[PDB]
Formats: C-alpha cells, structure tokens, sequence
C-alpha cells in the first residue's frame, strides 16, 4: 500500500507507506492550497465589481 | 434604481428600512440555517419559534459624544430579556441562533466620524485585577441590553473582590490585541459623510451545533470610534447609536423549568 | 497552484474606476497593480506552501518544563520531589500558544516528543546507575499518585511511556480528543449559570476558557530507588498540531501575556514604540 | 452604474482620479498617434521613451483668488524641466508629443466661480513695447512650470528694453481678439455647482511631422475666471488650482549632446 | 560518455595548417596530437566523472568549530560560554571556500552534519551525566539568545536539533535558500547608494558580499544544568553543497586570505618559488 | 517509487527510493557529463575552422 507523491523541488518522487493502525500517527496532511480569501477580504451579501462604484 | 445604499429588511412582524446603507455584510459568507440531522447531537424534538423570536428588537440607544471611547454587547446575552426570545431560551437547557444585527447612527452632511462596528466570535475579555486571572463575575459578564463601555486607560483594583469586572480598554480592543487589526473579524464602518447603518447578518459559530446560551456567548458585537465625533457648531454635541438585533433560524433543546440567572 | 502572475497592461481613460471603492461596507481594498499602473508580464511560478496551515504549525515546540528528582527523600517536601504531576496545556510558554491563537476553534492530532536531562546534584557521593522513566497520561477521573511507588504507576489502562535515559526523545501521537467537535482557544463563558438566591458562593468563581478545560494529567517518575548520588532530571515537553484545521481568524497577542486568560499587565501594555514625526521614513 | 463624472487615467507609473468630471474634451476630436512612415520626415530611428516619460507630472499650484485675472502657460516649455520627458526632450534636436491635460480645482457646494480651460495651438501673444513689433525675450516666453499670470490693464514700457515680456492682457486673450471667442479653441469650464476638473486630450498639432521643442511651443493652456471667485464667509479666501499634464506618443529624432537653454 | 579517443593518423604535406593559429582572437589553442604527430589508434574508455561539479563538490567539508560549556556560571563572561551563537557562513575555514570561488555564481541544497566532542575541565569535581544539545537555527529577525535558558530555545518555529552526546553525528538538508535566482559567491558593490550631501558616515562604510549576506545564525546549547564538574565541548560544523549548479569561472585563490573578502596581506603575495634559470628541468 | 539505475563499475544496477517529501534530502544528483567547453576556450562571433588561418 505505498503511495508515491511529487517531492516540493529543489535546488522527483517519494514514496510512503503508513505503518500504524491509527491516522493520528502518519505524517504531515500534503500541501493544501486551497483558499477563499474573499470570505474575510469580501463578505458582503450583494456583489462589488471593481471598475464598478462600490456605492450606487 | 435599485442601489447599494437602500434597502428592507422583515423578519416576521418588524421591517427595517435605510436610505444610507453600504451594502450589508455575511459573516464569513456564510447565512444562518438550521441545524442539519447529519450534524445533531440533543436527540429530542426542538423547539424552533420562528416569528415569535426571530425578529428585530432594539435595544436601549447610546449616545455618541466627541469623548466616547466605545461600546459593546454580548449574544445572545444583549437579547436575554426581549420577548418571546428570552422565553425560549430561558425555558431551555440548550439553544443556537443566528443574527441580524443592524446598527443605526445618523448625523448631517455637517458632521464627522467614523465607528468600526465589529462581530467577534468568543469575544473574551480581560479582567480588572492583577491579583488573580480570568476573574469575572457572571453579572458583570452579562449586562444585558445596557452592554458596556469601553475605556483608553487601564485602572485594575487593590482588592481581587473589586475588579471582577472587564478592563475593556479601547486600544488593546479588551483583550489584549492591537484595535487596528479588528477588521480581521466580520465589520463595517460607520463614516457619516458616507452611511447611517452598518448590517451585517451572523451564522451560528461555535465549536459545537448547539450550546447553553446562559452560560456562553456566542458573539461580541462592538462598536468603536475610529474618528472621533466632531461638529462644528458644537463640538459637545451628541448623537444616538441604536442597535437592532433579530434572532433568525433559532432552535432549543432540553425543556423544563425556567432558568433565572442570579442578578447579583 | 501558484500566487498571482502579472498580465501586460497599458494605460486607460476610463469611467471605469478600480481604484476607488468604499471600505464602509466591510470589504478590505481588493485593486492590484495592473488597475492602477502599466504593467509588464510576468509569470508567477512562486507558491504559498509555507503559509498552509500545515506549514505554520509543522513544527514541534516546547510547551513546559518539569523537574523530577531521585534521592533519598526522608522529608514530605523531599518525597513530593520523586516524581512530578503537570495538568495538559500549552500556556506555560508563549510561541506555541500566540500561533494558535491567530485561531478560535482549531482540530489536529499532535504529537508529542520528550527531552530529558540529567545532572548530577553533587561530587561527594559516588554515581548512579542509568535511569529510566515512567511518561504516565492520567486522563480526567483516573487516580493520581502521592508518591512515586504507589500503585498507579502500574499503570494497566493508562498509557504510559518508560523511556531509558540517553536513548532517543520519546514520541507518541495523540488524536484530536475534543468533546466537541472541535477545541476552543478561546471560550467567552462559565461552566455553570448561577441561579437567582442561590448560596454558591459567586466572589471567588473564574471565567472562559478555565472553568471547562480538562485535558488531563501528565506524571513523570524515575522508576530506579535512589544511589548514593543525588541525580536531578528536567524533562521538556513538546507538541506538533498535524492534520490541522483552524476557523475564525482573531488578531494575535500584541502584548505580554500574564496567566491562562486574555489578561494584560498594567506595565506592559504599550507595544508601539512611538516615532519622532508622522513623516519618518 | 458608471458616470460622466466619475474617471479615471492611468499613464506610466500614474493615475489620476476624479468624482465631478464633466466628461472629457479630445482636441479636434483626435486622439495623439505616433508619426507614420508615410508622414515621416527625419531618417533617424527615433526614441520613443514610453513609460519613463508618457506619465503625469503636476507642476506648483497656483491660487484662485477674487481678484485673479487667469494664467497661461506653454507645451512643452512647462514640461522641460519634468523627470525623464525634460532630458529627452534637451537631448535631441526634434521631437513630438500629445498629452493629456487635468486641471483640478474644487471647493464646496457653497462657493461659486468658473475657469475657462482652453487649449490653444500657437499660443502667440503680444509684446509689452509699443517701440517694437513681435519683441519678446526667450526667457520670458518660456517660464517653465511656473507659468505667467494675466492682467486687466495694458502698460507697455517707455523703453524698449524693459517691454521684452507678453502683454498678457485678459479680455484680449493677450493677442488682440476677444476672449469670449476663446471657446473656437478645444476647452472645458470648471463651474464649481458642477464639476472640479477639466480634461483634455490634445494629439500633436502642427504644420510640421515633428519639431524643435527648445525653440517651438505647440499648445498654449489657458485658465480665465470667466465668473468670480466668491464665498460668503470670507471674499477674500483662496483655493488652489493645480495642473498636471501628461506627454503622449512622445517620439524624439536627432540625438547628440544636451541642450541647455539661457537662463538670463 | 567518454574522453576523447584518438585517431589513427599519418603524416601530411598541405596548405593546411592546424598547428598555427591566433590567440589574440580570445579562443585558446585548439590543436590535438593527430594535427601534429603520426598517431595510432587508442580507444578511449576513460570517463570525466570524477570532476563533474556533483563530484567535485560532492564532500562534507568542515567550516567551523564552535564551543560551548556547562558549568555553574556566576559571572557574565561564564554566563555567555554556556551558549554560542554563530553567523553562518563559509569564510571561517579556507578548503571549501577555495573550492566554491573557482565559481562566480552558485545554486545547490546543502547538507550540514556536525560532530560533537567533549573533555574534562578538571578531575577533583566529580562527574557529570550524559549531555544533549541544542542546534538552533536562527534566521535573520528571529529573536537571539542572551542565556543558555531564556525564552528562545523553546523554537516554536524555528528549526531546532536536540543531539545526544554519543550519537551518530547529527545531520540535516536545507534547500537552496537563497533569494536571488543563484547565491553570489562575489558581489561587486554596496548594499546602498550613498547619496549627495547626505549626512550619513561614509567612512566606516563596507563593500561586498559583506555588506549584503545573511544566512542567519546558529545557537548552541547545553539543554542540561550543571554538574559539579565542568565540562567544555567543541562543535564541528560541516557542509557539502549537494544538486549543484555553478556559473562564471574564475581564476583560484593563489595566495593566503586575510578575511571575508577578497583582501591579500602583504607578507604573503609572493607563491612563486623563483627557478634557478628558465632552463631548469 | 524505486528507480534502478547502473553503478559506477568497480574493479551492475542499484536501487533508490526516496523517503523524504523535500527534494533537497536526496542524495547526490546523477552523474552529469554534459560540457561545452567552447564557451570559455573559443567564445568568438566568427567560426573557426583549425585547419584554415585563423586570421584571413
Ligand atoms: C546543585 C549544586 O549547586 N550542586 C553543587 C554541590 C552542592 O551545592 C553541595 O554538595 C550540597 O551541599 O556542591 C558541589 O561543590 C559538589 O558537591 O561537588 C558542586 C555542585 O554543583
Ligand atoms: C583544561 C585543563 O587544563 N584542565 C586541567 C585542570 C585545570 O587546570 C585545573 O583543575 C583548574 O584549576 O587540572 C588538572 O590537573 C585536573 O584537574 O585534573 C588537569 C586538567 O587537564
Ligand atoms: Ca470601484
Ligand atoms: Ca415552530
Ligand atoms: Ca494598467
Ligand atoms: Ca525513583
Ligand atoms: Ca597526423
Ligand atoms: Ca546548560
Ligand atoms: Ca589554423
Ligand atoms: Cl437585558
Ligand atoms: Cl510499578
Ligand atoms: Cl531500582
Ligand atoms: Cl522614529
Ligand atoms: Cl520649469
Ligand atoms: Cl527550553
Ligand atoms: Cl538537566
Ligand atoms: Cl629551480
Ligand atoms: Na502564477
Ligand atoms: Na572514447
């Protein structure tokens, strides 16, 4: 059950197999890029359009 | 015709209107709902009052002087004693509730000033004695519809019994961060040259569906003057500030006898 | 997934108007630069792993640092010092805690990684024997010990790690543990309502985070009876957050921290230094 | 959602904004290009410096007063000592520019006045020696940034020697016609009820594909109270008029060593 | 890949004519045995891969030796000896320094591994008991330490190693850290432009890499307190340059250096042994 | 993720797998005998052919 992921580049792979019956024991959670800033950054209800007034 | 700065608001008998608005805020974009039956955990039918409690009430107004330092609320503590609301939450162990929260402050094309109105989720307060930590007493935590007022200096007691109240000094936002960093928590602002309300619209939040709303707040809501009041003509002159808060998508658990929380 | 690249821009005149807005309605500014200036391209192959949740707290940092002892204690005070009991926290230290608290509610596993050292208390008393030592977690409700022999130390249900001194730092991994469904860093409640007439005694009574937290007990003995030489121990504790999720973004700490809670100190609580003008550069 | 009032102008490393705008002039109803190959004249390959120099530079701001008779000034003469439009400028024999011109005036809904803005190819103006024709100084033609001022009186000098600067005369637009014909030239007004900008879009105009800047201004601007400057609190205040013009399409032939105009 | 093989070549009588060339062009002679000689053939089965950059620099070379101490310290000068702190670099030692500046640019992972060594101060104070070490990473911003014990060595966020005497010698990568596209190995300038009538001291000022490099700083400690006896310890510090890519060469060093820069000192620029004659096999 | 490679020969495969997710914790890069030297022993605008003058 190994699995082989991209390494983070360097100055190309790894491989990983999980050895312990409980997740709380692997290794780091692989990078999550996700992200939504607008929730903090814009949480308005209606729309803003950034050529647009932001009041009309 | 339709514009950024009108608009309604109805929540079962009461309706809100503003010609000066800035669009409205969703707390972290995300609306009120209720509770989903893949995300329960009290087992018994709740009780969801819908108009009876979700609905606006406005608290007694304060008054915005060239010298306030500002203001703030708990919730759902702010609402504790408005109408069938209260009932609800008393008569029950358990409850959750979202919140429109409306804030109302008109002046003239003549005056200035700025107020940060501000949602903080667990908005926890720092004490008034140095003799002991996290020291509180419950009625000063809970003041209800009055709120508190914030200070610019810190003042902690001689005696422990003497400052188990919040030292809720404005700069340190009554907890120990920088004021200025504040808008990482939902807000708007209040400039009178530009609006006379801020609205902003609260999902429940907290690290579990349901809660003892008697024991724990939810939110803060506080309001600062970032730019101080002035008005030419009288520069001691005073404004009101009103805040009008509706319960929405309000659920409770666990029935029995009325909770009667100790007054002093 | 990469930060923004640039895209070729001119100039405009226009009633479009990007740099303008109005922050009243709780939107922070959102231009960039192509809306404000002549841009060149250029491609962004730079990324954000480092600023991931992940990223911010992969790191094991020390939380606390316990002393044990073993002698021959003939003493009350003496004997207290053959082993040491330690309630679960990460506000004994600073950096840990003001990481952590950019957040409200957070969720992770952690693991957790010992250093321990030893020194000799003095020259004129032979040496000692290599020792090993009893880790015991002592969850909410299970027994704790009055002295370092007692029976608690076998520990059947417990866990317990015996580490042998001068092996490697011992670690273990410990599951998001919550009894809710995710842990508060911040709490702004009580553990009980205090009810009308009621004759609980409401003076002395806390507030927030520590009237409900609990997360048990750790217990460190040295499991060898005393040598001649007196041998004293530090152990330093570690934590890790791994598979982390966090909500609710706060400022962080700006001034010193005095205790568990959110309180500030009355001398410490000007962060700024002030500068000579508005207009230094 | 969008306005004739509201725009915005971006050049280079610059922008400009404004909220009462009164829509924009493009002169002669063309925009500036570069030099085409069949109207081109010098062989050279030409510079064309772009960004570093197609960009906003705001000259000293001037005072708006009751009693202010206007002010000229002269394109590129204005410009010659701006960042890097001045050193390629002074570094070639020839050269040729558009711009963009703003002028930016505001006050209140309380004060009145209008500027006439006026755009004005070959800006020739008369003498002030009646002892000589067409005698005026290089130096005194080309003031720079700071521009000149007009005046409601004609005093021509009893030697010929001291009249060597233009009789900048008001309402004979300093050049024998009358000025309520000025608007036959691209303009704008400024009518403070209205807006507090002027924009104008000026293409290179001439009789010639490119030309001597050192020795040849191509456009004059021209700002006159058409109606007066007046406030009720105090007839005596003053607000400023502030300039900024941007080169456009600038193309430069003819390099060699930098020229460095008299000074005296 | 191999090295050249030759060619079986005879003689020649011709109008060409490899063995003349011109220098002055700027390429270096070009001709090889078979343009000169009658040769054989010799198949080449040799290979250049021992002087490939990887190769070459494909070695963990030491660059410093710091020391460190654990003894009861009741003086500031003791104080400071149980803690170092170190800027790191490469210029302490000559070898691979040496080795890197035949190269103007550089961009390679590093690989750092340290040997720990330890001694008795003295023999009539006892023994001490089996250390372990502190290797912090400090990069540039991060609070130093002032005592072996204050609040920094709890590196919540900097990397840190925690060593045990005895060990194998610890080890760890970093990547190429720099933040230009290659790190400099020369810099040719100043860190600012000292401008016109300024009141700033231009005549204490610095020039090179001196006045823009900072790779941060490593801390040492001893995590144990003290024994009765005294212990002092060395750390070795090495580096081997690993995925390696270098730009620009130079000409080697042939005289003694004198410091971080390029500075010669003036009894030692003379590395020519003079010949008796120029006719001396 | 192993990789078989050839050895450098002695007087003839081995095999890698990386265990780290950084790049830079692997071993040293593979034998690279790429060169040009021409770029520093012969760096002109105009070809030069051995056999004919260098200066024509
Ligand atoms: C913790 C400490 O300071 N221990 C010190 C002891 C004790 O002070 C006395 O032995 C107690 O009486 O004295 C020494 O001289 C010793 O025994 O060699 C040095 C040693 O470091
Ligand atoms: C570093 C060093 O030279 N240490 C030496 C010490 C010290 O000089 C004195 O103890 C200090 O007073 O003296 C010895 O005779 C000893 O203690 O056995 C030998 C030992 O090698
Ligand atoms: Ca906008
Ligand atoms: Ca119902
Ligand atoms: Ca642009
Ligand atoms: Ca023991
Ligand atoms: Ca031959
Ligand atoms: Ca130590
Ligand atoms: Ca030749
Ligand atoms: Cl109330
Ligand atoms: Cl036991
Ligand atoms: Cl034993
Ligand atoms: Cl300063
Ligand atoms: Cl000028
Ligand atoms: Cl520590
Ligand atoms: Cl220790
Ligand atoms: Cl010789
Ligand atoms: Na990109
Ligand atoms: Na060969």
């Amino acid at each position: 059950g190994a699995q082989v992921s991209s390494q983070k580049v360097g100055a190309v792979n790894y491989t990983t197999i999980n050895y312990y019956k409980d997740s709380a024991s692997n290794a780091a959670s692989k990078l999550d890029f996700s992200q939504d800033p607008s929730k903090f950054t814009e949480p308005v209800k209606d729309i803003m359009i950034k050529t647009a007034p932001a009041l009309n | 015709g339709y514009s950024d700065r009108v608009r309604q608001i109805t929540l079962g008998n009461s309706t809100i209107t503003t010609q000066e608005a800035a669009n409205a805020v969703v707390a972290y974009g995300e609306w009120p709902s209720y509770l989903d039956d893949k995300e329960a955990n009290p087992i018994d039918a709740p009780t969801e009052p819908d108009v009876s409690s979700n609905r606006f009430y406005t608290l007694d107004s304060v008054q915005w002087k060239s010298t306030s330092r500002g203001w703030w609320w708990k919730l759902p503590d702010a609402l504790k004693d408005m109408g069938m609301f209260g009932q609800n939450m008393y008569y029950h162990y358990l409850g959750r509730s979202g919140y429109t929260v409306h804030v109302q402050c008109n002046a003239s094309k003549f005056h200035q000033g700025a107020l940060g109105v501000f949602a903080i989720p667990e908005y926890v307060m720092a004490c008034n004695t140095e003799a002991k930590t996290s020291y509180v007493s419950y009625v000063n935590a809970n003041p209800g519809e009055k709120g508190g007022v914030f200070d610019n200096a810190y003042n902690p007691s001689a005696e422990a019994s003497e400052g188990r109240k919040f030292a809720a000094l404005d700069y340190l936002l009554g907890c120990g961060v920088l004021a200025g960093n504040a808008f990482v928590y939902p807000h708007q602002i209040i400039n009178l040259r530009t609006n006379n309300s801020a609205t902003l619209v609260l999902p429940y939040v907290n690290s579990l569906a349901i809660d003892c709303m008697a024991k724990h707040n939810n939110w803060g809501l506080v309001i600062l003057p970032l730019c101080k009041l002035d008005y030419a003509p009288n520069s001691s002159t005073e404004i009101p500030i009103t805040v009008t808060i509706a319960p929405m998508f309000t659920e409770f658990n666990g029935l029995r006898n009325i909770t009667v929380p100790a007054t002093q | 997934p990469t930060a923004q690249s640039t895209p070729l821009t001119s100039g405009v005149n226009s009633q479009e108007v990007p740099a303008l807005t109005a922050v009243e309605t709780g939107a922070s500014g959102q231009a960039v630069p192509s809306d404000v200036i002549e841009t060149r391209h250029v491609v962004n192959y730079k990324t954000r792993s480092e600023s991931t949740l992940e990223s911010f707290f992969g790191r094991s940092a020390c939380v606390t640092i316990l002393e044990v002892e073993n002698f021959n204690a003939t003493t009350d005070a003496d004997r207290k010092k053959q082993f040491t009991t330690w309630a679960i926290t990460y506000t004994d230290t600073v950096q840990l805690r003001r990481k952590l608290e950019f957040f409200t509610y957070s969720r992770f596993d952690l693991e957790m990684t010992f250093v321990i050292t030893e020194r000799y208390y003095a020259s004129n008393t032979g040496h000692a024997r290599n020792q090993v030592y009893q880790l015991m977690y002592i969850p909410p409700g299970a027994p704790r010990p009055t002295a370092w022999d007692d029976y608690t130390w076998q520990s059947s249900s417990n866990p317990s790690v015996f580490y042998t001194y001068g092996s490697a730092p011992p670690r273990m991994s410990i599951p998001y543990v919550g009894i809710a469904n995710a842990y508060s860093h911040f709490y702004d409640g009580f553990a009980r309502v205090p009810l009308k007439d009621e004759t609980v005694d409401s003076g002395d009574t806390y507030y927030g985070l520590v009237t409900i937290n609990d997360f048990g007990t750790l217990a460190v003995r040295v499991v060898n009876e005393y040598n001649p030489a007196r041998i004293t121990s530090k152990i330093r504790v570690y934590m890790k957050p791994k598979h982390v999720r966090c909500w609710c973004p706060r400022p962080p700490r700006a001034v010193p921290y005095r205790g568990e809670g959110v309180d500030f100190k009355q001398d410490s609580i000007t962060p700024l230094t002030a500068v000579e003008n508005i207009n230094t550069f």
